[PDB]
DNA sequence: ATCGATGTATATATCTGACACGTGCCTGGAGACTAGGGAGTAATCCCCTTGGCGGTTAAAACGCGGGGGACAGCGCGTACGTGCGTTTAAGCGGTGCTAGAGCTGTCTACGACCAATTGAGCGGCCTCGGCACCGGGATTCTGAT
DNA sequence: ATCAGAATCCCGGTGCCGAGGCCGCTCAATTGGTCGTAGACAGCTCTAGCACCGCTTAAACGCACGTACGCGCTGTCCCCCGCGTTTTAACCGCCAAGGGGATTACTCCCTAGTCTCCAGGCACGTGTCAGATATATACATCGAT
C-alpha cells in the first residue's frame, strides 16, 4: 500500500542483489523475494518516520525537472550541500526523486 | 321561542363573544369564522385585561390611589417582564417611564 | 422658521432627565432638534398621507395613531 | 555518518527480526539470514528529450518565474559514497 | 511620439490534428508536469526561449512566454518536433498568436483620477481593490493596465501595429493629465 | 342631532375590573388606553390567525388558529395561561348550547 | 457664602423628579407651531385636531426619552457621564435609523 | 396540487426588457419571486387597512396609490405612483 | 379573440393573477378594476429597479448572470431599496465590503 | 438525544462571522457570549417554526415554516419561498 | 523567518469574508445544534434540508449584523477589540436585551 | 534597497450542471351578461378649529464662577494574533428504507345567510367623592466644618 | 460626627369636575331553519429525510511567542452645572366666526357571480454554454532580511 521506489537506493538494490543471489543459490523463490521487499518497504517507512534527526539542505542550479505519476524528479548541477545534526560538501551533479507523503 | 341568552354567559366571560364574532367576520380575516373562535379570542382578551388590571390596581394601591390612571398602566406593563415583552413597541400616553438611574451616575463617597 | 428653536434647551434637558441623563453636552440640543425634526417629518408625512386619502383637510388623532402604528411604534390612549 | 550507521544497523536488525514467520512458513533454516547479514555487513564495508542520487518523500512544490521551493522529508541521500539521512530538506534552484 | 512600447509576452495556440494520450509524453518528455486531480494537461518548458507549452488530450496546445512572433513560431515548431519524436501523428498546423503584451513608461505621474472623471465611459478606478485603471480602448480592441507609477502596460492585440496605434492614440490623453 | 354609536370595550373592561379589584376605579384616559390595548391585541391575534389560515390553505378561522396565534404572539407564561383560559371557555361554551 | 449644591446633585434630583412624573416636558404651543411648519411641507392649509397634536407630542416625547436612555447607556459604555452627539449617532445607528 | 404558481416568467420578461443579454440564477429568481410576494403583501395589507380605516369595502386605485406612497420611500414612491397611474390610464383608455 | 389585461395595460406582470390574489387574499370584500392594474405596474417597476441595479452589479463583476450576491449589492448600495428592504435578509447575499476607518493601518 | 452541540459553533466559525462583520480584533469571551446569543436566537425562531409546523399537523419543519417564523419576528428572509 | 504584523492577515480575512458569500458555520454542527434545540419544543422532529439552510442563513446574517453593531460600539469606546459588553450594549440598544 | 509572499488583470482550454428554450395541456383568466349594493354627490348642520385679546406667572434666556469630568499622554503587562504541527470531524459520494408529505374521494357537520325579535349597550343627565391644590409642620438629604 | 439649610413627605380642609350610576332608545346579537361546501378522514403513492459506511482533506485544535492594545494613573483645562436676575411668551380664560367633519338621501354604475371557451403558463425534457478551475505573464504592496 506504500510507494515501491525505495529499491532504487543502495540499501534496496543491495537487497535485490542478495535475494536474487540466494535465488540463484537455489533455496528461495519469487514469492519469498517479493514478501521480503514489501516488508523492507514497511520497515524503511517506519525507520524514516521515527529515527531520523539530522538536518540536510542542498542549494544549486537546476538542469532538468519533471512530474509524472505522483513523482517529482529533478536534476541539479553545481550544488553545495551542508550537513548538520557542520561539514559542507561540494558536488557537481545530483538527482532528486520523490513521491507524495500521503499515499492514495 | 327560547329566552335569549348571550354567548358570553354561555362561555362564562365578560367580554362580548358576539361582538368579537362580528368583528372577526367584518374584519376580513377569513371568509369563514368558526363557532369557537370568538369564544376563545374573547377569553384571551379577558385574561390579558385581567392581568393588566391586577398589575395596575396593585400599582394604584402602592401609590395609595383608588383609580387606575395611565401612570399605573405604564408601571404595570413595564414592571412585568412578559407584558413588557408583549408591549415592547407600544408607548402609553401620559405614562411616564420607570424610575431607573444608572449606578455609575450615583454619587460616590 | 424659528419653530425648531421652540424646542428649547430646558425642554431637551427635561427630556434627557426623564431619560436618566446626568450630564449633557452643548451640542446635544442641536442634535436632538435634528432628530426630533426628522422623526416628526416621517410621522407627519404619513399622517398627512392618511388624511389626504380620506379627502379630509384636518389631521385627526386617528391619522397620527395610524401613521405611528405604520412606523412600528404604537400609541395607546388616543383611540384605535 | 554516525546517525546513518545507526539507521542501517536498526533497519537490518528490523528486517531480520520480522522475516522469521513469513520465512519459516516455507521453513528452511535461519542460517540463510545469519550469513545474509554477515555478507551484508561485509558488503557495506564498501539533448532536450528523454552514480549520484537522492531519494525521499515530498510535501509541496511551488514555482516562480524561474525558482522553485520544495520541502522534502523521509529519505536517505546517496552522495560522495557517504550515505546520509535527513529529517527535513529544502531544494531551491534557478532555471536559466 | 518619440517613445515606442517594448514587447513583453506573446501567447499563441497551435493545433496538431490528433488525440493525445499525455501519460506517455509525460514519461518520455523532460520538464513535463502532470497531475490528473489538479490540471488535465502536461506543462513543459524549453531553454530557448523561456517559454512553456500546455499540451492537451485533444491535440490543441498553447505557447506563452515568448518575446517575438517568429521565435514563438519556432518554439511551437520545436514543441511539434518534441511530440513527433515521441511518436504521435501530430503535424504543425494552425499557428496564430492570441495576444501580445507591451509595456511603456511615461516618466511622470498621472492625474488619472481626473482622467477617470473626464473619461468615465471607459475608466474604472477603485483603489483598495486594484490600484490601476483598466481603460477599455475600442480602437483598436486593447485593454489598458496603467498606473500612477507611469508603467503603461496594454494588451489584447493580434499584431504589433495595432498596439502601436493604440499607444499613439492614448498618448495625448495620458499626456494632458500630467500630475504636478 | 344624535351622533352614531361608538363601540368600545369600556363596559367589559369595567366589569373585568370590578371582578379583579372590587373597589378600584379607572380614569377615562386609562380606559382609553385599555380599549386601545384590547383593540391592538385583537388585531394582532386575528391577523396572526388569518395568516395561519392562509398558510395552511384553509378558509376558516377556528379555535385552533386562535390558539396557535396566541402561542405565537404571547410570551411563554402569558401564552400558556391564555391558552388555558381559552380552552376552558371553549369547552364550557360547547358543554352548554 | 450662599449655599451651592455640588455639580450633579441637582441633576440627579431632576432625574428623580422627571422620572416620577408623567406630564409633557415640551411646551405645547412651540410644539404646535413646529408640527404646523412641518405639515406645511406636505400639504398647505392644513388643520389639526387638538388630540392629534397631543398624540404627536406624546409620541415625540416618548421617542426622545427612549433615545436619551440609549444615548446614556452608550455614553456609559464609553466610560463617560456626559452625552455627546456621537452617542446619539451610535444609538440611532445600532437601532437601524441611519 | 402538483401545480406551483410563481412570478418567474414575468421577472424574466422584465429582465429581458432591462438587460437583454443578462441571465439570472434559479436562487436569484427565488429571491426575486419572494421579493415580489413580499412587496405585494405589504402593499395589499396597507391598502386593506386603508379600506378598513375609511369604512370602505373595496380596494381601488386610490387605495393602492396611497399604500405605495406610505410604504415605498420617497423617490421610489414618486416613480411608482407615476408608473401606476400611467398603466391605469392606458388600461381605461384601451378599456 | 381574447387579449389579456396586462397587454391592455402595457405591463409584463399579470393583471389577472394580481386580481385573483387580491380577491383571494382577504383584503376587502370587493376589489376595483384599476387596483390590480396599478399594483401590477408598481410591482413591475420595483422588479425593474432591482433587476437593473443587479444587472449593473453583475457587469461590475464581469458576469452575465444575476446571482444573489448581485441582488444584495444592488439593494444595499441603493439607499431607496435599502430603506425598502432594511429588515430583509437575502440568502447567499453576503454583506457590503465595508471596513471601518479606525481599523485601517496608519 | 443530542447533547452539547453549541460547542460545534467553533471558535474559528465565530471569528469568521466577526470577520464578515468587519471586526478586526476579538476578545476571548466573545465566543461564549456569541454562542449564548446564537442559542437564544435559534430558540426563538425554532419555537415559532415548530409552532407553525404543529399547527399544520406535520412532523417535519418545512422551510416555509422557518420563513414564516422569521417574518413573524421581523427578520424577513428571501430565497426559500414567499 | 517572515511573520506578518499583527492585524494584517486579520484585515485581509475581513476583506476576504466580506467579498465572499458562502455560509461560515460548518453545516453539520449547525444542523445538530438545530436538532438539539428543537428537541425541547417537540420530540422526534424532522427537518427539511432547506429548513436547516434557511435557519443557517438567518442565523449567520443575524450574527454578522450583530457583529457590525458590536464593532461600532467597540470603536465608540475608543477600542478596536470587541468585548462581551459590546455585544450586550448592541443587543440592548437594538431592543432585544 | 531588495525581495519574497500575497493579491489582481488579461487570453485560453476543459467540464459540468444549471440555465434557456421547445412542447403538451389544463386550468385559470378573459368575454359576455345580470343584479344589487356600495360609493359618488348634493344638501344641511353643528361643532370644533382657528384667530384674537389680556394678564400673569412660571419658564426661558443670559452671565458667571468653578469644579468635575473629557481627554491626551504615558507605562505596562497580558491577552490575543500569527504561525506551526497535530488531530479530527465535516463533507462528499453512495446505498437503503421508510416515515411522512401530499394528493385524491367521499361524506358530513358546520358556518354563511336570512327573517323576527328583543335586550344589551350606547348616548344623555346628574351627582358626589377622589384627587389636586393650598397651607402648615415633621422628615430626610446635602454641603461644609 | 454634626448642624444650617433646602428639598421633600405627612396631614387636613377645600372644591370641583370627572367617574359612576340611571333612564330611554335602537339596533345588533340571538334563535331558528336551510343549504352548500370546507374540511375531516381514509387510503394510496412516492419523496425526501434519516441512517449508515468509507475516504479525503481541509478545518479545528493545542501551543508558543511576541507585541500592541486595553486599562489604569495623572495633569490639565474647559465647559457644563448651579444659581441669581431679567425678560418673554406659554397658558388660562373668554369670545366669535365659519370650515369642514359628519350625517342623510338618492341614484347609478361597477364589481361579484356565473357560464363558456381557449390559451398562458407551468411541468417536463433537453441542448449547451457561463462559470469554476487552472496556467502563465506583468504589476502593486507589506514587512523582514
Amino acid at each position: 500500500g506504500y510507494y515501491e521506489l525505495y529499491r532504487r537506493s543502495t540499501i534496496g538494490n543491495s537487497l535485490v542483489d542478495a535475494l536474487d543471489t540466494l535465488i540463484s543459490d537455489g533455496r528461495i523463490e519469487a514469492s519469498l523475494a517479493m514478501r521480503v521487499l514489501e516488508t523492507f518497504d514497511k520497515v524503511v517507512a517506519e525507520t524514516l518516520k521515527d529515527n531520523t534527526q539530522s538536518k540536510l539542505t542542498v542549494k544549486g542550479n537546476l538542469d532538468t525537472y519533471g512530474f509524472c505519476d505522483d513523482v517529482w524528479t529533478f536534476i541539479v548541477k553545481n550544488c553545495q550541500v551542508t550537513v548538520e545534526d557542520q561539514s559542507v560538501i561540494s558536488v557537481d551533479k545530483l538527482r532528486i526523486v520523490a513521491c507524495n507523503s500521503k499515499k492514495s | 321561542r327560547a329566552k335569549a341568552k348571550t354567548r358570553s354567559s354561555r362561555a362564562g366571560l365578560q367580554f362580548p363573544v358576539g361582538r368579537v364574532h362580528r368583528l372577526l367576520r367584518k374584519g376580513n380575516y377569513a371568509e369563514r369564522v368558526g363557532a369557537g373562535a370568538p369564544v376563545y379570542l374573547a377569553a384571551v382578551l379577558e385574561y390579558l385585561t385581567a392581568e393588566i388590571l391586577e398589575l395596575a390596581g396593585n400599582a394604584a394601591r402602592d401609590n395609595k390611589k383608588t383609580r387606575i390612571i395611565p401612570r399605573h398602566l405604564q408601571l404595570a406593563v413595564r414592571n412585568d417582564e412578559e407584558l413588557n415583552k408583549l408591549l415592547g413597541r407600544v408607548t402609553i400616553a401620559q405614562g411616564g417611564v420607570l424610575p431607573n438611574i444608572q449606578s455609575v451616575l450615583l454619587p460616590k463617597k | 422658521r424659528d419653530n425648531i428653536q421652540g424646542i428649547t434647551k430646558p425642554a431637551i434637558r427635561r427630556l434627557a432627565r426623564r431619560g436618566g441623563v446626568k450630564r449633557i453636552s452643548g451640542l446635544i440640543y442641536e442634535e436632538t432638534r435634528g432628530v426630533l425634526k426628522v422623526f416628526l417629518e416621517n410621522v407627519i408625512r404619513d399622517a398627512v398621507t392618511y388624511t389626504e386619502h380620506a379627502k379630509r383637510k384636518t389631521v385627526t388623532a386617528m391619522d397620527v395613531v395610524y401613521a405611528l402604528k405604520r412606523q412600528g411604534r404604537t400609541l395607546y390612549g388616543f383611540g384605535g | 555518518n554516525a546517525e546513518a550507521s545507526r539507521v542501517y544497523e536498526i533497519i537490518v536488525e528490523s528486517v531480520v527480526n520480522e522475516v522469521r514467520e513469513d520465512f519459516e512458513n516455507a521453513g528452511i533454516d535461519e542460517q540463510t539470514l545469519q550469513d545474509l547479514k554477515n555478507i551484508w555487513q561485509k558488503k557495506l564495508t564498501e539533448d532536450y528529450l528523454i552514480e549520484n542520487l537522492m531519494l525521499c518523500l515530498y510535501d509541496k512544490v511551488t514555482r516562480t518565474k524561474a525558482r522553485w521551493k520544495c520541502s522534502l522529508k523521509d529519505g536517505v541521500v546517496t552522495i560522495n559514497r557517504n550515505d546520509y539521512t535527513f529529517q527535513k530538506a529544502q531544494v531551491e534552484a534557478e532555471w536559466v | 511620439s518619440g517613445i515606442v512600447p517594448t514587447l513583453q509576452n506573446i501567447v499563441a495556440t497551435v493545433t496538431l490534428g490528433c488525440r493525445l494520450d499525455l501519460k506517455t509524453v509525460a514519461l518520455h518528455a523532460r520538464n513535463a508536469e502532470y497531475n490528473p486531480k489538479r490540471f488535465a494537461a502536461v506543462i513543459m518548458r524549453i531553454r530557448e526561449p523561456k517559454t512553456t507549452a500546455l499540451i492537451f488530450a485533444s491535440g490543441k496546445m498553447v505557447v506563452t512566454g515568448a518575446k517575438s512572433e517568429d521565435d514563438s513560431k519556432l518554439a511551437s515548431r520545436k514543441y511539434a518536433r518534441i511530440i513527433q519524436k515521441i511518436g504521435f501523428a501530430a503535424k504543425f498546423t494552425d499557428f496564430k498568436i492570441q495576444n501580445i503584451v507591451g509595456s511603456c513608461d511615461v516618466k511622470f505621474p498621472i492625474r488619472l483620477e481626473g482622467l477617470a472623471f473626464s473619461h468615465g465611459t471607459f475608466s474604472s478606478y477603485e483603489p483598495e481593490l486594484f490600484p490601476g485603471l483598466i481603460y477599455r480602448m475600442v480602437k483598436p480592441k486593447i485593454v489598458l493596465l496603467i498606473f500612477v507609477s507611469g508603467k503603461i502596460v496594454l494588451t489584447g492585440a493580434k499584431q504589433r501595429e495595432e498596439i502601436y496605434q493604440a499607444f499613439e492614440a492614448i498618448y495625448p490623453v495620458l499626456s494632458e493629465f500630467r500630475k504636478m | 342631532r344624535r351622533k352614531t354609536r361608538k363601540e368600545s370595550y369600556a363596559i367589559y373592561v369595567y366589569k373585568v375590573l370590578k371582578q379583579v379589584h372590587p373597589d378600584t376605579g379607572i380614569s377615562s384616559k386609562a380606559m382609553s388606553i385599555m380599549n386601545s390595548f384590547v383593540n391592538d391585541v385583537f388585531e394582532r391575534i386575528a391577523g396572526e390567525a388569518s395568516r395561519l389560515a392562509h398558510y395552511n390553505k384553509r378558509s376558516t378561522i377556528t379555535s385552533r388558529e386562535i390558539q396557535t396565534a396566541v402561542r405565537l404572539l404571547l410570551p411563554g407564561e402569558l401564552a400558556k395561561h391564555a391558552v388555558s383560559e381559552g380552552t376552558k371557555a371553549v369547552t364550557k361554551y360547547t358543554s352548554a348550547k | 457664602k450662599p449655599h451651592r449644591y455640588r455639580p450633579g446633585t441637582v441633576a440627579l434630583r431632576e432625574i428623580r423628579r422627571y422620572q416620577k412624573s408623567t406630564e409633557l416636558l415640551i411646551r405645547k404651543l412651540p410644539f404646535q407651531r413646529l408640527v404646523r411648519e412641518i405639515a406645511q411641507d406636505f400639504k398647505t392649509d392644513l388643520r389639526f385636531q387638538s388630540s392629534a397634536v397631543m398624540a404627536l407630542q406624546e409620541a415625540s416625547e416618548a421617542y426622545l426619552v427612549a433615545l436619551f436612555e440609549d444615548t446614556n447607556l452608550c455614553a456609559i459604555h464609553a466610560k463617560r457621564v456626559t452625552i455627546m452627539p456621537k452617542d446619539i449617532q451610535l444609538a440611532r445607528r445600532i437601532r437601524g435609523e441611519r
